């Protein structure tokens, strides 16, 4: 809950709740009651919706690709990163270190494709989404033995059903996920610089278990991330400049705010 | 082995978990704990409002 | 075979739902926690922290540290206006990019008091008094110090305590206000005037600067979560 | 020695007597009072003028004719120019009040007629021209009664209120206005109507220029009549008294 | 994997169902309540309130305040009929648009007693007696005061108590009645007659008016919810 | 329950339960027992179905639009208002202030469209309904980043399944929803007049996540509103005149009731 | 944490809620509370039926 | 950590700070208050606006020159046009008030001068 205001009356003392020295690096704690006559008000207002869990715990699309029924793009692959999407990336980046569990929901959608193919009569498409942790063998074709997933986890989902969803633990090696990294990967202060030295979550492959029809079909897998059971440390300034890369802080300089005219103009221009 | 907790108001909602892993559980939406005197006031020597900051 | 019956909402994916999902990694042992300094527990712990306000948006100063400086000078008269911006913490170009304004842009409603800590950055030999005032909406913005008068003010005497906190109360018809603008949900005006012109000795600079800081009070709260309009995207970054 | 017909209401400097009346109809069963710390939002301390604001303000008299359709007075705006009620209302962003509305109309034993004295909370009115909204100068009349129309107002390219009495300017049935606190001034048994309105609104306090929370309407359901000789000029005088007026948010004066 | 089995009704959307749905806005803090005057808890609290009845529908008086006035005049005889309308609170053009008739049009059945409060709006010098009567169905409407006689009546003497309440009891074969018309569910007739002609002195008007009010009694209840036929639409309003 | 009638006998007193003065603004409380000889009857009749919850708590269609597989109308948008439908609007308007929770059910239905397109073999269509609270970025195309809903709530629903449904809190700033507003938005008694000064619920966008086929398909989203946990204050006359606008009281004058002939006519004409 | 309440008749029906928000709950169909003497009889001085209204 | 030099006076909407001062000189040892039933004559009930009237009204600034002789401001008439103090004062036959007069003048360490700030009861000129 939020703090209620205390009924205040006049004052004429040497107590100065309003005068301070902001150089101390300490935020003042003045409240209306200190610089005016306040009435008692009872605050039932709650800061429930601004807890870190409520802020971050909402499914956001982090990426999406396509694969097909035929041709070259018959299976897809994505090296896992939350940095390809501007929206979720920016919320996580309000904090230097974050620790959390994840809830993965996938929205797989197919579209019939233009063809000269006559007598199309598609059968129901079943998809396989497979996770290849850093080090395991990678599918080099829609049919390499790799898709057996004897040990790799993978979801088989038939179209028309509810979106495939599963949760994942805090898969880090560190006691918290690092959102920023002011360092290199090599001790010779060389090689990679930044957060990419840390990103090693593996790849995610998807494919059609069956082609289904004689005509072409293209599917689009959308990956949704939802941070459950979140812990966030060391907050920082929200991102001002637009994102340029998915692996680095690279920004193009932009001004502090938008403008108006005179410091006296009560209106944005 | 259920747990009856309170709903968000201005009642109760019973809950049981079915999964063996804590990661499979629902989010923790009801933690309204807070401590701004890490950021507001991280000063070594205490600063009292009614007193002159620099004396 | 227990007789069940589905209700509307089955097999639907609500972005903000809160359900249990099977773990894809069973009996996985999570790397033990570590106490890392400065943990955030609520976003209001961040909005309660002073952040420098770019009052002098004006022109290209927004592309500089000048956006942050409020020019104060030794006049030939008092009652002059130093600055003026409306009470719109999430909307006004002044507050919109503050620590408070960025957090407020992720929410639809807001309610509470705000502290505007002004710090005098002149020479140790400069003096001066300023009338820091907040006038609720209803009749336009005060155009004279004599109109700012009648409002909620605080006369600031520059001295050893560099800074002075003008605290803006919550004077609203409604419990909350829209973060975005709406004249129903109008906020008011914050103005500053010379009370007694800036007096400086000989050999000390007569034109100084003031800095403004914005933080939320213990009664501040934000409601109804939405996306900030501040972060766009054309393609997935690579 | 008593009588259900006699009355005397004292508020501030003013006192009001009645020698023929009905009960005092108290709002929605609620008698006006001040705002509680539990229901308050505005943190600044209020001005409660008391005897200076909460007193009997007698606006202009209006003439009841054999052909008058009705009249209406918005509420904060009526007393917006009267005394210290109008002053505090200008210097303050927020305000809250209740009222004791005393409508007076005396005729004789040979006169007949019957008025409906209602208090319509939030009388949002319609425009003659369906595309527009009535103008502020068409809806409001400070202390000067605004009057209903006998027949439909023409829908040109105006911002005229659609005044036909039978729809009350709100698109409803004028005969159902009886849900809103009211009384009747049947000249046969009555002499005046007294209605004590509590503060009705969805917010604890609101601005007094931008929003008129209650609208008083005096609509004659059975017309004035009398045989020749019987005095022809029968006026109606409206006396309203604010009750438990508080004002938050002081600043310079006006509205803009 | 608990063995379940669906029953007919699965994935069906019943307009009047009563189920739990996931909140789209979690841990959302609702603006605290406020005690606002005159809360309604049941629709019958509204149907128990008198509303003026447009007895004189007749012609273009329906487009006027005249629909509301019941003409009473000084005759050269008594036994004459003042008015007459059937007991159909939701159907008759008289009652259909009343506070009682509008609420009744949202329901299919109704049961109870009704109060018809008549108020005399003549001069303070006019006198008169009226026979207010309700005759159940079975044999037509009374065409003479001598037929209205035998019914359930109340002789009204005009005096200091302006108004007189003719209360219509529930005399029905069935427990409820249809709000819409049905002769099985027939209601009866309400008529008014001069008992003793209107006597006025010299210089006082001889033609007055009466007003009728309709409210429900403590035994009134409506059943089976449906849509009113009174509100139409051709396109979504804009 | 309803009140039972008391057995009454004859009377000959100066007690007058039937004579009153309706000028008082007080409804008479006469009952059959007062103006006749009554029998005792036991009333078991209940006023259960006329409680405000039962009256208002039934799903009503408040609006509906269309979007397509291809072309210009590829996504839809609706600024939320219960005033576009005559039916639900009129029930809510029996009260000046109403306060309640909402239950949203959407009935999304698609129709194949006429084309010269040969070999059509549609894939299952999945739809996304997104809410943009007042202030958030708005989708300017079926594919703007906006549809990531990292923080905005949104429903993904595949065709053939049960209707997507979710409930919403009392989203107002005021301690009750205002159904009417006799005021302006500007302190200068200018600008907007009426309830629209108050309506600021945001917009609702819908789109096809996938096109599905080579041929054209047009969908129609129907939004249903159901007031749960209702509180209503200050009742008023039901709407007589027909509705003309969705933002204002604007009516075209109509007569008090329908007509019949003489005040003596026992029959509607 | 269930709640057994009565059904509408002329029995019981057990109920448990699964959601953390009170807004996610079912409607309140069984509140037959009522008070017409806000509208019928909002007069300051009491009016007794058997007595003359105006005396 | 205190100082005889610091001060803060809160009256209504307004607050006043000082970083260099002397004591507050209280009238004739009397702090303002309301009229007692013992000392009252006017039988009608008073309006005591409170926060609306009793607050800090900052009149116009004046320039201190090397040749300025002095200045004077009558008291009820000064605030006679200011806010709700001036309003109540016009609608009412009788009135009674006390004041907290704060005269402000800041110069530097290289400036010199000395003003007499008096409150003359009944300065018949
Ligand atoms: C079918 C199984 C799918 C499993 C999905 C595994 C996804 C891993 C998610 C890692 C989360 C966010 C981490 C950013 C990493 C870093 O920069 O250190
Ligand atoms: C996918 C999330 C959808 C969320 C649906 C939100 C709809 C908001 C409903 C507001 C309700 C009725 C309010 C009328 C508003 C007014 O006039 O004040
Ligand atoms: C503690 O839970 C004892 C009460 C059990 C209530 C019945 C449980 C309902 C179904 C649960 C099975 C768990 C699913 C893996
Ligand atoms: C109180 O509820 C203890 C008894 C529990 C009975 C079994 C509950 C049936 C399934 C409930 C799980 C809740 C869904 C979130």
């Amino acid at each position: 809950r939020v703090a209620d205001t205390v009924g205040t009356g006049p004052t004429n003392s040497e107590a100065i709740p309003a005068l301070t020295a902001a150089e101390t690096g300490h935020t003042s704690q003045v409240v209306p009651s200190d610089t005016m006559q306040t009435r008692h008000v009872k605050n039932y207002h709650s800061r429930s919706e601004s807890t870190i869990e409520n802020f971050l715990c909402r499914s956001a699309c982090v990426y999406f690709t396509e694969y097909e029924n035929s041709g070259a793009k018959r299976y897809a692959e994505w090296v896992i990163t939350p940095r390809q999407a501007a929206q979720l990336r920016r919320k996580l980046e309000f904090f230097t270190y974050v620790r959390f569990d994840l809830e993965l929901t996938f929205v797989i959608t197919s579209t019939q494709q233009p063809s000269t193919t006559q007598n199309q009569d598609a059968q129901i498409l079943t998809h396989q989404i497979m996770y290849v942790p850093p080090g395991g063998p990678v599918p080099d074709k829609v049919d390499s033995y790799v898709w057996q997933t004897s040990t790799n986890p993978s979801v088989f989902w038939t179209e028309g059903n509810a979106p495939p969803r599963m949760s994942v633990p805090f898969l880090s090696i560190g006691n918290a996920y690092s959102n920023f990294y002011d360092g290199w990967s090599e001790f010779s202060r060389n090689g990679v610089y930044g957060i990419n030295t840390l990103n090693n979550m593996g790849t995610l492959y998807a494919r059609h278990v069956n082609a289904g029809s004689t005509g072409p079909i293209k599917s689009t897998i959308r990956i949704y991330f939802k941070p459950k059971h979140v812990k966030a440390w060391i907050p920082r300034p929200p991102r001002l400049c637009q994102y340029e890369k998915a692996k680095n802080v690279n920004f193009q300089p932009s001004g502090v705010t938008t403008t108006r005219q005179s410091i006296t103009t009560m209106t944005n221009t | 082995g259920a747990q009856v907790s309170t709903q968000k108001t201005g009642i109760h909602y019973t809950n049981i978990n079915y999964y063996k892993d804590a990661a499979s559980n629902s989010a923790n939406r009801q933690d309204f704990t807070q401590d701004p005197s890490k950021f507001t006031e991280p000063v070594k020597d205490i600063m009292i409002k009614s007193l002159p900051a620099l004396n | 075979g227990l007789p069940t019956m589905n209700t509307p909402g089955s097999c639907q994916f609500l972005t903000s739902d809160d359900f249990q999902s099977p773990s894809a990694m069973p009996q996985y042992d999570v790397t033990p926690e570590m106490r890392i300094p400065g943990e955030v527990k609520n976003l209001m712990e961040i909005a309660e922290v002073d952040s420098v306000v770019p009052v002098q948006n004006v022109g290209e100063k927004v592309n500089s540290m000048e956006a942050y400086q409020i020019p104060v000078r030794s006049n030939e008269g008092s009652g002059t206006q130093v600055f003026g911006f409306p009470l719109q913490p999430g909307y006004s170009s002044v507050f919109s990019r503050t620590l408070l304004g960025e957090i407020l842009n992720y929410y639809t409603h807001w309610s509470g008091s705000i502290k505007l800590t002004f710090m005098f950055c002149g020479s140790a030999m400069a003096t001066g008094k300023f009338l820091l005032a907040y006038s609720p909406p209803g009749a336009g913005a005060p155009t004279k110090r004599v109109d700012a008068m009648l409002g909620t003010h605080v006369v600031w005497d520059v001295g050893l305590q560099s800074s002075c906190v003008l605290c803006i109360p919550w004077i609203s018809q409604t419990h909350y206000r829209y973060v975005a603008s709406d004249e129903y949900t109008a906020g008011g005006f914050i103005t500053c005037w010379y009370q007694t012109n800036i007096v400086v000795p000989a050999d000390a600079q007569s034109s100084c600067y003031i800095m403004c800081f914005v933080s939320a009070c213990n009664d501040f709260s934000v409601r109804l979560l939405k996306d900030t309009p501040f972060i766009s995207q054309e393609n997935f970054f690579q | 020695g008593y009588s259900d017909r006699v009355r005397s209401i004292t508020l501030g400097n003013s006192t009001i007597t009645t020698q023929e009346c009905a009960n005092v109809v108290v709002g929605y069963g609620v008698w006006p009072d001040y705002l509680k710390d539990s229901e308050a939002t505005a943190e600044d301390q209020p001005t409660q003028p008391d005897v200076a604001t909460c007193r009997f303000y007698t606006l202009d008299s209006v003439q009841w004719q054999k052909t008058s359709p009705g009249w209406w007075w918005k509420l904060p705006d009526a007393l917006s120019n009267l005394g210290l009620f109008g002053q505090n209302m200008q210097y303050h962003y927020l305000g809250r009040t209740g009222y004791t509305i005393h409508v007076q109309c005396n005729a004789s034993k040979f006169h007949q007629g019957c008025l409906l004295v209602v208090c319509v909370p939030e009388a949002e009115m319609g425009c003659a021209t369906l595309n527009n909204t009535p103008s502020s100068a068409e809806l409001l009349g400070g202390d000067t009664a605004k009057e209903f129309a006998d027949k439909p107002v023409a829908s040109g390219s105006n911002k005229l209120v659609q005044r036909v009495v039978y729809n009350a300017g709100m698109g409803v049935g004028v005969g159902n206005l009886t849900i809103f606190p009211h009384q009747w001034i049947n000249l046969r048994t009555n002499n005046s109507a007294t209605i004590v309105m509590p503060y009705t609104n969805s917010v604890p306090m609101d601005n007094m220029f931008r929003h008129n929370n209650v609208t008083l309407m005096v609509i004659p359901f059975v017309p004035l009549d009398y045989c020749p000789g019987s005095t022809t000029y029968v006026p109606i005088t409206v006396t309203i008294a604010p009750m438990c007026a508080e004002y938050n948010g002081l600043r310079l004066a006006g509205h803009q």
